RNA sequence: CGCUUCUCGGCCAGUGUAGUAUCUGUUCUUAUCAGUUUAAUAUCUGAU
């Protein structure tokens, strides 16, 4: 369980849980080709610049911890 | 109980019982010293006494 | 689609010997290939590159003709980025290029 | 004392003895064999060539997984070659 | 509780036996079988006057002239 | 204290130097060594006075020796005289005290309270309830100590065990148990054990180096549990000084320790230490050890050594050249073991090793020599048969010249080598045929060898591989003539060898004349069997099934013996010949020798009145295999005769019977099953029913499957009605097998029939049969799968009742039903109900009762796949952060189990979450609208 | 010709709590010179004693004849004392002086 | 072994490893504050 990421425990902080689901949101968005294309259409960029941006936002999302 | 003991990370505090120490570890102030020290909470650090060793342990964590 | 399970990025050698496969994060495995007795393609057993808390931007087969093969894992660690209450490690981390190196004879894979 | 090795899942077919022979390994059960067992030659090697994935005797057959463990997708975790408390080998 | 003699012959089947005629002759070989009249099948039997012959195979010994049977 | 400790070592050997030198100049001129009052205050525990009676008293004592000879020779003799007692001495215990043990448990010769530590020691004699007494005492006492782990602390414990795990007279059972206590408390104490660690190994390490197989494996288990349990630097800082300890024993073992601690904490942790050791320049004894360590690492970690291979070797090379011998010796030996875990890998890592090795090979005399072989031999498989080609061609010489030694260490070695050298693809056939064989069969095949164990095996192997190359008839030809050599173990050997060979190579090569010599042989052996052993028997079977219809001229001689033996010779040998038929059935068939099938059928049929179990068993076995060749309707004891003839046997109590019988009955009631009028069957039913008292699994196994077969023959209602009555008194899950009948039955005609009977039968007030019916549903759905899409409704309300309490067990088992249902239905659209049930499940979440919980985990996991997450997750939100610990413990454990599977799905189902000051928890993406 | 376990020590029990070193020294005195004795003077060990001789075979003759021997109205449990165990209350230190001494006088 | 008589019948206290549940008996609802502890209690730890 532990070496399988996204594992929680009862000490789980708010922040960590949410950052988790962010990241996983992302590897989905890189995953599901369409969903990606959806984003691309909406906010006009490349597919690439999308994926790139995302892979920037990976570690950050929500901003610094507490 | 009523046996001399000391926790180093907490104010070099004194504890009179060994059962008391586990309770101190699952504690508000003990976790405040850890987390505010930069050593994050819960169950990996339980056996801590001195401030120094758990710093390299936390470097092993991250 | 996982965060940790391969199939996302995929790379493979010029000489076809071995092929590396990877998720986005944490897992990079490698399957070696050699044609059978009759030269029909037999698949090796896997291997593992595991490295904790490491983002793989992109992977590419490498060229070394008839060597121990190489791969390029573009990486970044976020582990600095978590344990920085400030938000400095947010900046001032640079993505780490590493070449992994298959090694047949020893048959593991070494950073 | 008795728990999995869960080292990585190779191509090596599993091997079971007389005793263990029917059992879908994790669901303990005879029901509905469908799909097939893989373990690491690390787990499975040498004296372990055709060794029981449980008891340490010679394998006379090949464990099939249940369907139950199938849809719960467990068969794909680390290689179920049980290590006892003592050194496996 | 009584021990029947035919039961004693039965258990010495496949063993070595000495068969003692009412005359001065004796045969030792493996007891293969017997009937109710105590005719007897011996295997590879030594024939003695108290060594005449080494028999090879199977001998039917006529129960008629048999006096004593000895297991061993 | 550590520095202190080693100080004490250099002490010890400085002393042995003083004494040994004192008899070195004294020889130029032990336990009995006299003692000092500090030394005398060193042994006895606390709490004793020394005395004086008097300086006149202690003067006579001083006079004692001088007056022990003096008054040894003087006058005395002793005289009894012919002529309200008290004082009953208090001895023994509930588990009782052996006489010797008084010394330990003496303080249970006092009877008091009010002494505090001493109340903890005096309470820790709970041991004795471990060491001796009744099994239940052992159990309960054992836990009582486990939960008292933290409390008394190690110190008192090990203070009070290690005497016993040291007991000069300690029992083996007592040993193993007291180990159990050491493990079990070592699941708990972690930081605690530190000061005790060495003070543990000292007992244990002997156990690790253990003749008994199960002994060792325990030992290793706990030395890990300790080493991992304690800290690495603990283990090290502990265990240096045993390296240079004078006794080779303690080194030896000390290694195997380090082997284990290394399996625990990984090599690379530990390397720089080792690598330090092998460069220790003080003395060799270390290096002898450190190298050994490399080895036992090799052996243990085995196939996994692979990655640091190169480093390890990079240690060990600097040995081979050493001035001291052993260090050479052991060293190389390690290289061997390495490669043997290396298999065909890492060749060039060994690389820089060779060129000494080859040279070393030349110049040697002795154990070391053959050792270097042990290596090279294990190398060759790792080379390139061009390079390997050359180097091979050099060795096979020295190998030749060396067959002949008297050394057995040798013959093992050179043997295993040949396996490899001439065990090669890149080696040429004839060459072996000429140079090697004639020696080989000469010096090796001898009666020295086979009496020993290993050599037996290793031999067989080797010869086999020489077959796999030079062919079959070559070998077998030369060893046939020895089936008729007298002594058994030898014969046994040739026999198994052949068996394999015609295993691998195939019979097809063998000529004719030789073959006559086979079968004549394989009888001649088979006719004389000290014990009944699988060897000759199997070895035969394979012989025949290989020869196929080449065999045919030989039957009459076989079956002739088969019968002759079969009879007499008194019964012990009978079962053997029986089996012999068992295996050769197939051959008696396809060749179409039917008169044979008349013979066997009927004459076996007679023995089924044989009273010895161990015959009748093998008898039936023969019958079974006889059935699998000749079909039913051609059976010469046509079934009508037979099957009843079996029927009464089922009482037989004894094992092998019940096995082969129920097996047989099964085959026949499956296949023919018409031959026998129904009435007979229903007798069979009411006889089966108590076969479910079987201690054994397999009996019940096939038992059930039969129960089904007949249930097909007749039709269901009765047979479940009949099963409904059965298994009333089965103990703790023994009856369940009956339930398994209800299941399999319920398939083998449309279950769609049977339920109403079943369901209704949950009405009955008798509790345990209620839960029985629940499991019935359990296995039931597990066995039906898709079909559940119907009767689901039927059960659902019932699951509601049972699932609502009477007691746990209701909730446990029922919940299991939910599981197997929930998988089976999958995605046909019946969720709605399953949602409904989810409710009455849900509250069960909380309990400590292990079976109830791992049951529930079962439930919610399956239910996940049926309902889907999103619904689940909608039960698991609120739980995560709930203030309490208890709830968070669990709702997390659930949410994990949801989480690992279907992580990919979730994304949708995390709800919106409002972003705070330092952070943004709203994922803005999804709201981009075109 | 001896079992290895037995040692110059014997555990000795079934004693009265009045009983005399005079009695003791005398009786045990038969087999050989006493290295020395201890008597449990303590709440628990009142009733038992240890005995140690200048030789084992001394003690062997002892456990031989004194086996179950009588004193007063009691039969003394007579046992070869175990060893190792709890002693390490002391430490091995105090070589240095002595082994320098043999180092010195004899020069060896 | 055969015949006769009588009776009855058949056919047209095992064991082993792990673990939970449930009764009864015994002790406490009892002075303040300081720490550990708990969802909150409780419980545990000191002195008047």
């Amino acid at each position: 369980q532990s070496k399988y990421i996204g594992t929680g425990h009862a000490d789980t902080t708010k922040w960590e849980w949410l950052v988790n689901q962010h990241r996983d949101s992302y590897c989905s968005y890189m995953g599901h080709f369409d969903l990606l294309n959806y984003f691309a259409i909406a906010e006009n960029e490349s597919k690439a610049r999308v994926r790139f941006n995302l892979m920037e936002k990976m570690l950050q999302p929500c901003g610094p911890p507490a | 109980l009523n046996i001399n003991y000391n926790c180093e990370i907490c104010g070099n505090y004194t504890y009179r019982g060994p059962k008391a120490f586990q309770r101190h570890f699952a504690e508000w102030r003990h976790a405040h010293g850890m987390r505010c020290l930069g050593i994050p909470n819960t169950a990996h650090f339980a056996n801590v006494t001195q401030i120094e060793d758990a710093v390299s342990l936390w470097a092993k964590l991250k | 689609c996982r965060r940790i399970v391969p199939g996302q990025f995929l790379a493979v050698d010029p000489k076809g010997r071995a092929v590396m496969i990877s998720a986005i994060e944490k897992q990079k495995l490698v399957y070696i290939l050699n044609r059978d007795a009759a030269a029909r393609l037999t698949i090796s057993s896997p291997l593992e590159a595991h490295k904790a808390n490491t983002l793989v931007y992109h992977v590419v087969g490498v060229d070394v003709g008839f060597e121990n093969p190489m791969f390029a894992c573009l990486e970044m660690d976020y582990e600095e980025a978590d344990n920085d209450p400030t938000g400095e490690a947010a900046a001032n981390t640079q993505q780490t290029l590493t070449f992994y190196e298959l090694d047949l004879g020893l048959n593991h894979v070494v950073r | 004392d008795l728990i999995f090795c869960r080292k990585q899942a190779g191509v090596a077919i599993g091997r079971l003895c007389e005793k263990c022979d029917g059992k879908c390994v994790i669901c303990d059960s005879y029901v509905r064999p469908c799909t097939l067992v893989r373990i690491c030659d690390e787990c499975n090697y040498g004296s372990y060539q055709g060794r029981c994935v449980i008891c340490g005797g010679p394998g006379v057959s090949d464990a099939y997984y249940c369907k139950e463990c199938t849809i719960q997708e467990k068969d794909r975790d680390g290689c179920p070659k049980i290590v006892n408390l003592g050194s496996s080998k | 509780s009584q021990l029947l003699p035919l039961e004693l012959v039965d258990k010495c089947i496949g063993s070595r036996i000495h068969i003692v005629m009412k005359s001065d002759k004796e045969i030792v070989g493996t007891l293969l079988g017997f009937d109710d009249f105590v005719n007897m099948v011996l295997e590879d039997v030594t024939e003695f006057e108290i060594r005449r012959i080494t028999k090879l195979d199977q001998i039917l010994l006529n129960g008629n002239n048999i006096t004593m049977l000895v297991p061993g | 204290e550590r520095d202190t400790p080693g100080h004490g070592s250099g002490w010890a050997e400085t002393p042995r130097t003083d004494r040994g030198g004192d008899s070195i100049g004294e020889t130029p001129t032990e336990r009995n060594r006299p003692l000092s009052d500090e030394e005398l205050d060193a042994m006895f525990p606390e709490g004793y006075k020394v005395l004086p009676p008097p300086a006149g008293y202690v003067p006579i004592r001083t006079p004692a020796r001088k007056l022990t000879a003096t008054p040894t020779p003087l006058g005395g003799m002793t005289g009894f005289h012919m002529q309200k007692s008290v004082n009953d001495q208090p001895s023994g215990n509930l588990p009782f005290l052996k006489p010797d043990d008084i010394q330990y448990f003496d303080k249970l010769l006092v009877d008091v309270d009010e002494s505090e530590e001493q109340k903890e020691r005096k309470i820790m004699k709970l041991l004795l309830k471990i060491k001796n007494g009744t099994p239940p005492m052992r159990k309960a006492a054992l836990r009582q100590i486990t939960d008292k782990a933290r409390e008394f602390g190690a110190g008192p414990l090990f203070n009070q065990i290690l005497p016993l795990l040291m007991s000069p007279t300690l029992e083996d059972q007592e040993r193993h148990l007291l180990v159990k206590v050491i493990d079990r408390i070592l699941y708990k104490l972690d930081d605690l054990v530190r000061p005790y660690v060495h003070k543990i190994l000292v007992v244990i390490e002997p156990l690790l180096i253990d003749e008994d197989y199960y002994a060792r494996v325990e030992g290793r288990e706990i030395i890990s549990n300790l080493a991992k349990a304690a800290g690495l630097a603990t283990m090290i800082s502990t265990m240096r000084p045993d390296i240079d300890n004078m006794d080779e024993y303690v080194r030896n073992t000390t290694a195997r320790a380090f082997a284990v601690v290394a399996s625990a904490l990984g090599i690379p942790s530990l390397l720089p230490f080792l690598k330090a050791v092998c460069k220790s320049k003080k003395s060799w004894q270390a290096r002898h050890t450190g190298i050994k360590i490399v080895q036992q690492i090799a052996i243990l970690m085995g196939c996994a050594i692979l990655p640091h291979l190169r480093s390890l070797v990079e240690i060990i090379e600097h040995g081979l050249v050493d001035e001291q011998q052993k260090v050479r010796t052991i060293s190389a030996l390690a290289i061997a073991a390495l490669a043997e875990a290396a298999t065909p890998y890492g060749i060039e890592s060994f690389d820089s090793v060779l060129k000494p090795l080859w040279k070393g090979i030349r110049q040697h005399r002795g154990k070391g020599l053959a050792a270097f072989l042990k290596a090279i031999g294990y190398l060759i498989p790792l080379m390139d048969a061009e390079y390997a080609n050359y180097y091979t061609r050099e060795v096979m010489l020295i190998l030749i010249r060396e067959f002949q030694s008297p050394d057995e260490e040798m013959k093992k070695i050179v043997l295993k080598v040949v396996k490899q050298c001439c065990g090669t693809d890149g080696v040429e056939a004839n060459y072996i045929k000429t140079e090697i064989l004639p020696p080989f069969f000469k010096h090796f095949w001898q009666h020295r060898m086979a009496l020993d164990r290993r050599n037996y095996r290793q031999l067989v192997d080797t010869t086999v591989e020489l077959a796999n190359k030079v062919g079959a008839a070559e070998i077998i030809s030369r060893i046939v003539d020895d089936l008729k050599d007298e002594a058994e173990q030898y014969r046994k050997m040739v026999m198994e060898t052949i068996e394999k060979i015609m295993g691998n190579l195939g019979a097809a090569d063998i000529d004719h004349k030789l073959e006559e010599q086979l079968i004549d042989g394989i009888l001649y052996a088979f006719q004389e069997q000290t014990t009944e052993d699988s060897v000759m028997l199997n070895g035969f079977g394979t012989v025949v099934n290989a020869l196929g219809k080449r065999v045919k001229p030989y039957l009459p001689q076989i079956c002739g013996t088969v019968l002759w033996r079969l009879n007499n010779k008194s019964a012990k040998v009978r079962q053997q010949a029986a089996d012999l038929i068992s295996r050769t059935a197939v051959v008696m068939k396809t060749c179409q020798e039917e008169k044979l099938m008349g013979h066997l059928g009927v004459v076996l049929y007679e023995y089924l009145g044989e009273e010895y179990p161990e015959v009748l068993g093998s008898i039936l076995g023969a019958l079974k295999a006889i059935v699998n060749v000749i079909g039913m309707h051609k059976m010469t004891p046509p079934i009508k005769d037979l099957l009843p003839r079996l029927t009464p046997i089922l009482k037989n109590r004894h094992e092998k019977v019940q096995e082969n019988c129920i097996d047989l009955v099964g085959r026949i009631a499956d296949r023919g099953a018409e031959y026998v009028s129904a009435r007979e069957w229903m007798r069979i039913c009411f006889e089966l029913l108590e076969l479910l008292k079987a201690h054994k699994k397999a009996i019940r196994r096939a038992t059930v499957n039969t129960f089904g077969y007949i249930a097909k023959a007749i039709g269901p209602h009765d047979v479940l009605a009949t099963l409904l009555n059965n298994l009333k008194v089965q103990e703790r899950q023994n009856r369940v097998c009956t339930t398994v009948a209800i299941a399999i039955v319920a398939e083998t005609c449309s279950p769609f029939t049977v339920l109403p009977a079943l369901m209704n039968e949950y009405r009955v007030p008798e509790l345990n049969v209620q839960n029985g019916v629940l499991k019935s549903l359990s296995f039931l759905f597990e066995y039906i799968g898709e079909m559940g899409k119907d009767y689901i409704y039927a059960v659902t309300p019932l699951l509601e009742d049972a699932l609502m309490d009477r007691d746990l067990v209701h909730r446990q088992t029922a919940s299991a039903v939910v599981q197997h249902m929930s998988l089976g239905v999958y995605g046909f659209g019946c969720e709605d109900s399953l949602n409904h049930l989810l409710n009455y499940v849900w509250p069960n979440v909380f309990e400590t009762s292990p079976h109830v919980i791992q049951a529930v985990m079962g439930a919610l996991e399956g239910l996940r796949v049926a309902i889907g997450p999103c619904r689940m997750l909608q039960y698991c939100l609120q739980g995560l952060f709930h203030p309490a610990r208890k709830v968070r413990d669990v709702y997390w454990k659930i949410y994990n189990s949801i989480y690992i599977g279907s992580q990919d799905a979730l994304i949708a189902h995390y709800p919106r979450i409002y972003n705070d000051d330092k952070n943004t928890y709203i994922r803005y993406e999804l709201d981009y609208i075109l | 010709r001896l079992p290895p376990e037995v040692n110059r020590i014997l555990y000795i029990r079934n004693l009265p709590y009045k009983i005399t070193a005079e009695e003791m020294y005398d009786i045990f005195g038969k087999y050989g010179p006493i290295r020395q004795i201890r008597v449990g003077n303590t709440p628990e060990t009142r009733g038992t004693a240890y005995v140690v001789y200048e030789d084992i075979f001394d003690a062997k003759n002892a456990c031989d004849h004194l086996s179950g021997f009588n004193v007063c109205n009691r039969y003394l449990v007579v046992l070869y004392y175990n060893a190792n165990r709890a002693f390490q209350k002391m430490d091995t230190k105090k070589k240095e002086e002595q082994l320098k001494l043999l180092k010195e006088k004899y020069g060896i």
